[PDB]
């Protein structure tokens, strides 16, 4: 009796805080843009990129020395403007949100051509992480008021918090991708691809780095974010000058001194770059009783999959 | 006619893959999969990463001519997806329902029973109940299904009962030694 | 084929009802409503069983070729099977 009721007393009590749920990021990208080279640097394979993204899964261990914790980080991707929140939604769960942190990733090419891809696909994580906070049905609310002014009292650390320039309820880094080809940019197009890249920076509060082979940093700002994975903060100043590396750290980059909105970006937009069939009849083709079977087919299966009254 | 099989998998992959087999026990005294739950899910979807690739390497006849014939169907059918996950996740959940049943069916923290019995027990009515509950508890781990099941993962139960069934004695050993050296106790005081 | 086939019967003004009873009483499609398209896949698929054992109790090497019911309020005909028969109700009058 009183021997079972006390050690139910004691796992009532624990309960709040192997490790506690882990965190994962999600990588918001376009396909074939390098960002599979990325994520499998950050697992820290030498792996060939895969073609194909479909929701693809990866994840890794990390230690920290005075023992083995297992810390687990999960890897979630998306490439291009397709099954925007049909996909989005799968890894994202409000229970798991507060662990939950995005990072955008650019190719520097055409930032025009790619502008549609990361808009479409960050606004359906936008949306998405918004509501599942209490789509839930989650009562006791309070962490969820706890966390969200966690995230927005972690950039304006110590500059007065003015204004939230936008409501963001996850983190976000950004990085652009293949650099290499923005050293052969004009002069013009750098600068205006310059005021975008600055201006959302500190529009998300998302902090900034530079893509390479030796270049730590991205390593090291992606290992933060993805549980200390290559390391801490190690905040360092803004790279606006020199232009040639990136790095941002989120709260230094005030838009009056980097940029010096709508206008910013119809401008950018105009001078960088403006020009921005399933034949289900079957027509040129014949068969009976091919055809005559696929009919056949196709209404016993439909009807089936419907009965199987599926909760999914 | 490989479109047609093609959605079909598409609809159906939860239930119709080779079983997975895995060992439920307490690592460390800690409830956990063995494989650990992480791998398992990471088996789960290179399963279904094979099937959806198989609309890319199909040598239909004319094999010298263009394979896009074929491989479109992918695109054109990716709405599938979002059924499939979505059952993935419920099936994962499923997993973890198992899980949490035994984690809640016994409690293995076992806290030092001794403060216990000390405070408010050894109470001749109360304390003979002890025994009693103890017994009865014993009788339910009797009944504890050997094996559970999903869709297409079977999970062995019987390590699980087997930790169990070692708490239930040493309770009772707790019990009698207890209730010996607590009726002396008394002796020893009078006797004094 | 046999869909399109089937609806040019079930337009016939004789025709009151169409049912496909496949798994021995279990229906996959019906022109009818749901109480009778199970009770008469029920009926059928008994009533059935017993016309071809008369037959074989007849004679033990003849099977049915098919079987006809009739009543003042509909007639029914079924035809013999080696997995499902299908079953027709129309009104004779």
């Amino acid at each position: 009796e009183t021997l079972w009721e006390i050690a139910k007393a004691e796992v009532e009590k624990r309960g709040i805080n192997a490790e506690i749920a882990e965190k994962f990021v999600f990588f918001i990208g376009s396909k074939n843009g390098g960002k599979t080279t990325i994520i499998l640097r950050c697992l820290d394979r030498d792996e060939p990129p895969k073609p194909t993204l479909a929701l693809e899964y990866t994840y890794g261990r990390r230690a920290k020395g005075h023992n083995t914790p297992k810390d687990i980080a999960h890897f979630w991707e998306l490439g291009g403007g397709t099954s925007l929140l049909d996909l989005i939604s799968i890894p994202i769960t409000g229970d798991t949100l507060r662990t939950f942190s995005l990072v955008l990733v650019l190719d520097l090419s055409k930032p025009n051509d790619l502008w549609p891809t990361m808009e479409n696909l960050l606004q359906a994580t936008k949306s998405h992480v918004d509501k599942v906070i209490m789509k839930l049905g989650k009562t006791n609310a309070k962490a969820v008021s706890e966390m969200r002014q966690k995230i927005w009292n972690n950039m304006p650390k110590d500059h007065p918090d003015h204004e939230l320039i936008d409501p963001f309820p996850v983190p976000l880094v950004i990085i652009g991708s293949k650099y290499d080809v923005f050293q052969d940019f004009e002069s013009e197009k750098r600068k205006v691809i310059c005021k975008t890249l600055r201006f959302v920076a500190h529009y998300y509060g998302a902090s900034l780095m530079f893509t390479s082979k030796s270049e730590a940093l991205l390593l090291k700002i992606r290992g933060v974010i993805n549980q200390l994975a290559f390391g801490i903060d190690k905040s360092k100043s803004i790279c606006v000058d020199q232009n040639k590396p990136l790095f941002i750290t989120a709260g230094l980059d005030s838009f009056g001194q980097i940029g010096s909105p709508m206008e910013l970006w119809k401008k950018v937009y105009e001078k960088l770059f403006p020009p921005k069939i399933k034949d289900p009849a079957r027509d040129p083709q014949y068969a009976e009783n091919e055809v005559d079977e696929m009919r056949i087919q196709k209404d016993l299966e439909l009807e089936q999959y419907k009965r199987s009254s599926s909760k999914s | 006619a490989l479109e047609h099989q093609y959605q079909m998998g598409l609809e159906a992959l939860n239930e119709n893959l080779p079983e997975i087999n895995i060992d439920l026990t307490y690592k460390q005294g800690r409830l956990q999969f063995r494989p650990p739950f992480e791998e398992i899910r990471a088996k789960y979807y290179r399963e279904m990463k094979r099937f959806i690739g198989i609309p890319n390497q199909f040598k239909g006849v004319g094999e010298a001519g263009d394979e896009s014939i074929f491989s479109i169907m992918i695109d054109r059918n990716a709405s599938g997806f979002l059924t499939i996950f979505s059952k993935a996740e419920d099936l994962f959940r499923r997993l973890s329902a198992v899980l949490h049943q035994h984690k809640e069916w016994i409690v293995i923290g076992q806290v030092d029973m001794e403060a216990l019995v000390e405070k408010h027990l050894f109470t001749v009515h109360d304390w003979e109940k002890n025994f009693k509950a103890l017994k009865i508890k014993g009788k339910e781990v009797e009944r504890l299904p050997s094996a559970v099941k999903v869709d297409c993962l079977n999970i062995n139960c019987n390590p699980v009962k087997t930790v169990i069934d070692d708490l239930i004695q040493k309770l009772f050993d707790l019990l009698v030694l207890s209730l010996k050296k607590s009726i002396q106790a008394h002796l020893h005081e009078i006797d004094t | 084929e046999v869909e399109e086939t089937l609806k040019r019967l079930q337009s016939q003004k004789g025709v009151q009802g169409i049912i496909v009873v496949n798994t021995e009483g279990i229906p996959i499609k019906s022109t009818m409503d749901n109480p009778t398209t199970t009770q008469y896949a029920s009926l059928m698929h008994s009533f059935i069983l017993k016309a071809r054992s008369t037959v074989r109790d007849i004679d033990p090497q003849n099977d049915l070729t098919f079987l006809r019911i009739r009543s003042k309020k509909n007639e029914i005909m079924v035809a013999p099977d080696k997995d499902y028969f299908l079953i027709v109700i129309q009104n004779p009058t």
